[PDB]
């Protein structure tokens, strides 16, 4: 009989041993449910994820909740199969845990409906599409300097409170609000309030009708942290493939994902490798990063937010990811000391898109012309602060004087920022922040003040505040 | 007899491993033979690890160690009010037993995503600084974080002392502290009336490792209580980063292998489902709240360091108190540019959101040009901005120790200075204008001060414009 015993208890890890002979797959799904005998015992309710086989017909396995209450020498059942979550047009307006099992109260998924194994190979070298088409956001910097990809992969690098959460609620409503497709969100490891406040403003908006939402947050163990994300990535392959529909993905910290993967390596007998991480860091992020790709029957757009721990853009988990992104857009705490916001980093930030055959001449030239601009002012900064301004020639001087007003510039007030400061917001196309900027590198506006550039939409909205200011 | 009765064998800096006990669960409370309790952690094959929540002096090999069949729980109730306990809920105060009958768990879930609510209601601290461009609601989870010596105490205790004419219980958690700076706080607290609704929880320097990491924990499982009956908590952790410290003596000496900084891997997750449990609870579970204030003390002002990064990551925003401003005469210390909160807006009253809207960022942009401007020549607007606001907004921010000031007043001294009014008078006249103006306030102006009370809004259109052109008229310059 396929009944196992469990042996050892070690945190969020316990070994399980069965019969001889009878041992589950790796990556099958155990349970394990046991009323208290007495007074001295907890209910239990669990579920595991078998990992290695130890021998001795012993395996040792993950737990997806708390092992409180867990006492050696309880009944497992092994199902047989991996964690399967319903998968469907059921999906659509409804918010899952981690093992597919429905939280917002709406009631319970029928137990005949079709769920489809959270594991599966990445698709293979002759399904993939290639074809670059430019995504318009609204937003003054992503349009100029590093374009987004339509069906491509975008990731946003940060660290701890520099705005790519902001940047993804803003993404979110220039884009979601009219896709037309189907738009899914995986929250691993962030913040329930954010969760709920995200919840909240897509029902208002109307948008949740076509919107599937998984949820498995920092406060949950680090089986569920790793899960949570190949559970949404599940329900998006199925609306990709078995109907060929435009689907929008939204990771909102991918990087949680390797995090529990670090945290849970030690006890199952890994040796550590580099500053702390588990020896299977690469392997492990491709099998995840390679399922989200877009192919010949489907395409899916991706945004996923990265987290760069201590500021440290050298650490293994962002060094690694860099290559599974087409685009990418880099935030600065510098930046956002400034009070320069989205305070993404002009010239850190790459794409793919950013071809003379892609976006014009017209626009390659002014992007190039600003990363060199900025670039010189860079360089300037330790001539100025030894030598003093007035010992620049007026070359060098009138580089600094139209590279504060292009930085300044470049920040611009979001539609979700209305919350935290009393301003609207505004959406700007993409020819009007290239007229803008070449307007600006003409030295049109030479004589406005410099504070007159910040936080703006298009570049009139700088003549009316100059004039509000008595210029 | 090994199903409920142990056997000890190893003892050492503050953790053992027995033998027996087949039916003990994960996270069950242990007691020893001198009645000092216990935490098993891991289940092995043959042998349970326990950690000693006490003196482990008086553990020998051999000892007995029998279970409780409970896990690990601290007492909670009413009676608690008012009374200085250890993690374990045991006084120490000396002023006898505490006749608390209910026990909650230290590991307990945090509320899910359908059992909060956003944050709607404010928390007026009493200090400009913080009420004006950092906002702090009911429910929300706030750091303050700086150098050792800039105020985070002050702050705290200011914070928990302005509640008084508020129904809400507080809790003041002290981790690492030392003894005589608790009872000194505990006197403070005593004089100024707090007692009478707060909880303190010690670990002083000198406690074993185990209690330090323990306490955070016994605190919030201690406001869960009050939480879920429908009252409103604040909690104020003293050091996370000493919490931090404690769990990375811990895990080296269980031999767990060192990550970044010689920090565990889960060091993060220690601290997230701490603060995670801090929530606005729902109409449907009652209404309550928990607000958390946590504390990290950085090393020479090093944001970018592992565990404030990691703390930062977790709560809705941090308060930046720098040492350079500290010292210089600038008190309150607060950094405009590394401060942030992101439920402002909503946790502020219509008339303040309506006023202070932009006072961060503007500060952000002064101090910014401030440090530009040392190299070369300025503009005719860059010279009346920096000069006109920048500098006076950093004058007008700065208030005295132990000074709360209502939000009525904080309204019309942020309005004044927005509108322009401070323009025409010296810097330096500015903390003088204000006491004025609030005395002038109470004496004549009453009525708006009531218009704003009764309805969190502005007063009037031009009669605000009226009363401080006419407290101006009289106000003696320079
Ligand atoms: N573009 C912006 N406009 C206005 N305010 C902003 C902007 N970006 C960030 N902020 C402010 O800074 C805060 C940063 O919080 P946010 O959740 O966006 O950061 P993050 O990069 O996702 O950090 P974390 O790793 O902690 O989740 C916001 O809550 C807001 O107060
Ligand atoms: N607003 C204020 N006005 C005047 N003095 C103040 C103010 N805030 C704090 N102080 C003083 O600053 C000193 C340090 O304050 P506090 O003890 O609160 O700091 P801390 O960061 O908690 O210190 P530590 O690391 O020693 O615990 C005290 O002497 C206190 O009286
Ligand atoms: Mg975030
Ligand atoms: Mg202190």
């Amino acid at each position: 009989m396929t009944r196992g015993r469990v042996i050892q208890v070690m945190g969020p890890v316990v070994d399980v041993k069965f019969e001889n002979g009878h041992l589950p797959a790796i990556y099958n799904a155990l349970k394990i449910q046991h009323k208290a005998r007495n007074e001295n015992e907890v209910d239990i309710d669990l579920t595991l994820e078998v990992a290695l086989h130890l021998g001795d017909d012993t395996v040792r396995t993950i737990a997806m909740a708390s092992t409180d209450g867990l006492i050696r020498g309880m009944e497992v059942i092994d199902t047989g199969a991996p964690i399967s979550v319903p998968v469907g047009e059921v999906t659509l307006g409804r918010v899952f845990n981690v093992l597919g099992e429905p939280i917002d109260l709406e009631g319970d998924i029928p137990a005949d409906a079709r769920r489809d194994p959270i594991h599966r190979p990445a698709p293979k070298f002759e399904e993939l599409a290639t074809e670059v088409e430019i995504l318009e956001t609204g937003i003054k910097v992503v349009d100029l300097l590093a374009p987004y990809i339509k069906g491509g992969k975008i990731g946003l690098f940060g660290g701890a409170g520099v705005g790519k959460t902001v940047l993804i609620q803003e993404l979110i409503h220039n884009i979601a609000q009219e896709h037309g497709g189907i738009s899914v969100f995986a929250g691993v490891g962030e913040r329930t309030r954010e969760g709920n406040d995200l919840y909240h403003e897509m029902k208002d908006s109307g948008v949740i009708s076509k919107t599937a939402m998984v949820f498995g947050q920092m406060n949950e163990p680090p089986g569920a942290r790793m899960r949570v994300a190949l559970t949404g990535l599940t329900m998006a392959e199925y609306f990709r493939d078995e109907q060929g529909q435009d689907v929008l993905l939204f990771i909102d910290n991918i990087f949680r994902f390797t995090q529990a993967g670090s945290e849970v390596s030690a006890l199952l007998g890994r040796m550590p490798s580099a500053v702390g991480y588990q020896p299977t860091l690469a392997t492990e992020m491709g099998q995840l990063q390679e399922r989200i790709t877009s192919t010949a029957k489907g395409s899916i757009t991706s945004i996923q937010a990265i987290y760069v721990p201590a500021d440290d853009y050298t650490d293994p988990a962002p060094a690694t990811t860099f290559s599974h992104l087409d685009a990418t857009t880099n935030l600065e705490r510098k930046l956002a000391e400034m009070g320069i916001y989205p305070a993404v980093d002009p010239l850190a930030s790459t794409s793919r898109a950013l071809a003379p055959e892609i976006v014009g001449e017209e626009h390659y030239q002014v992007a190039r012309k600003v990363q060199q601009t900025l670039q010189r002012y860079k360089e300037l900064q330790d001539i100025i602060a030894i030598l003093g301004m007035d010992e620049l020639s007026d070359e060098d001087k009138l580089v600094v004087h139209r590279a504060r007003r292009i930085q300044f510039f470049l920040s611009q007030n979001f539609h979700v920022a209305e919350q935290f400061t009393g301003q609207p917001g505004s959406y700007v196309p993409v020819k009007e922040t290239v007229r803008g900027f070449k307007e600006i590198l003409e030295g049109k506006y030479d004589h406005l003040p410099e504070d007159a550039f910040r936080l703006v939409g298009r570049i009139e909205e700088v003549v009316e505040k100059a004039k509000a200011m008595g210029v | 007899q090994v199903s409920d009765v142990g056997t000890v064998i190893q003892v050492g800096d503050g953790i053992a491993r027995a033998h027996g006990l087949d039916n003990v669960m994960s996270g069950e409370l242990v007691e020893f033979a001198n009645g000092v309790m216990g935490m098993a952690l891991n289940l092995e094959e043959n042998n349970v690890g326990i950690v000693i929540l006490g003196p482990y002096t008086g553990i020998k090999e051999g000892d007995e160690v029998r279970r409780t069949g409970r896990i690990m729980e601290v007492p909670v109730g009413e009676a608690l009010i008012g009374r200085v306990v250890n993690p374990l809920g045991q006084p120490v105060d000396g002023l006898g037993p505490v006749e608390t009958t209910e026990t909650r768990p230290i590991e307990s879930p945090a509320p899910g995503v359908m059992d909060r609510r956003s944050v709607h209601e404010p928390l007026q601290t009493g200090i400009k600084a913080i009420d004006a461009l950092v906002p702090i609601g009911r429910g929300q989870r706030e750091l303050i974080i700086g150098d050792r010596q800039t105020g985070k105490t002050s702050v705290a205790i200011d914070t928990i002392i302005n509640q008084k004419d508020q129904n809400m219980i507080s809790i003041y958690v002290a981790i690492g502290q030392k003894e005589s700076t608790v009872r000194t706080v505990v006197e403070t607290l005593r004089k100024h009336g707090a007692l009478d609704y707060t909880i303190v929880v010690t670990a002083s320097a000198s406690q074993p490792a185990p209690l330090l990491f323990l306490a955070p924990y016994a605190g919030v499982a201690m406001g869960e209580y009050f939480m879920y009956k429908g009252k409103h908590v604040l909690v104020v952790y003293d050091d996370l980063s000493k919490q931090a410290a404690a769990y990375r003596e811990l895990s080296l000496l269980l031999r767990r292998p060192p990550g970044r900084e010689a920090y565990p891997g889960d060091i993060f997750y220690l601290h997230s489902r701490l603060l995670e449990r801090a929530a606005k609870l729902s109409d449907a579970k009652g209404g309550g709240s928990l607000t958390a204030l946590p504390f990290v003390e950085t090393q020479a002002g090093d944001i970018s360091a592992y565990i404030p990064t990691n703390v930062i990551s977790i709560t809705d925003g941090q308060i930046f108190l720098q040492s350079d401003l500290f010292f210089s005469g600038v008190r309150p210390a607060i950094n405009a540019g590394l401060s942030v909160s992101r439920v402002g807006g909503a946790a502020q009253i219509k008339a303040m959101k309506k006023v202070a809207g932009t006072l961060r960022l503007d500060l952000a942009a002064y101090r910014e040009l401030e440090a530009f401007a040392q190299f070369g020549s300025d503009l005719d607007k860059a010279t009346q901005a920096k000069l006109a606001r920048g500098a006076r907004t950093v004058e007008v921010l700065k208030q005295d120790l132990h000074q709360p000031i209502p939000v009525e007043k904080q309204v019309l001294i942020i309005y004044a200075l927005t509108r322009g009014f401070l323009d025409d008078i010296p810097v330096e006249d500015v903390r003088r204008f204000e006491k004025e103006f609030y005395l002038f306030l109470d004496q004549n102006g009453q009525h708006l001060l009531e218009h704003i009370r009764t309805t969190k809004d502005l007063p009037n259109e031009d009669d605000l414009n009226k009363a401080i052109e006419a407290f101006k008229k009289t106000f003696v310059v320079s």
